[PDB]
């Protein structure tokens, strides 16, 4: 919702 | 630092950096977003970078993104020392720290700990009431 | 005995 870097970049690893 | 962690960083960094110019930018992030079901607005976007860009410049740089994920692993290597010494002291591997298991490991510690001693250190850390420290609480009372 | 210090003689352990 209003996300952290951290969670980003983990989803981002994922696609 | 490491030059394989730094390549690690670098590989992370390319996933915000889609161009690879050295630069993440508003515009970037916004297709980062947009990637995992978000649509962002510019000021949103502006607020996200501000979090990194530690010269406010309004784009974040290798150097800054290294900085942040250089603090986030010192949090992370943290992390895991208190969790492996939460596994070190649940020596029956049940979830829970039990009286008997502190007084244990700490006499292997090099410290001896009477009854008493240890029962207050669980009622210390107890915020649940049951008489034994979970994991939760633990990270509470190591933290 | 405080849970740092608990902490620190782990690590040399
Ligand atoms: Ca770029
Ligand atoms: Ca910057
Ligand atoms: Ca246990
Ligand atoms: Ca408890």
């Amino acid at each position: 919702k209003h996300p952290k870097f951290e969670e980003i970049l983990t989803r981002l690893r994922l696609q | 630092l490491t030059e394989e962690q730094i390549a690690e960083f670098k590989e992370a960094f390319s996933l915000f950096d889609k161009d690879g110019d050295g630069t993440i930018t508003t515009k970037e992030l916004g297709t980062v977003m947009r990637s995992l079901g978000q649509n962002p607005t510019e000021a949103e976007l502006q607020d996200m970078i501000n979090e990194v860009d530690a010269d406010g410049n309004g784009t974040i740089d290798f150097p800054e993104f290294l900085t942040m994920m250089a603090r986030k692993m010192k949090d992370t290597d943290s992390e895991e020392e208190i969790r492996e010494a939460f596994r070190v002291f649940d020596k029956d591997g049940n979830g829970y720290i039990s009286a008997a298991e502190l007084r244990h490991v700490m006499t292997n510690l090099g410290e001896k700990l009477t009854d008493e001693e240890v029962d207050e250190m669980i009622r210390e850390a107890d915020i649940d009431g049951d008489g034994q420290v979970n994991y939760e609480e633990f990270v509470q009372m190591m933290t």
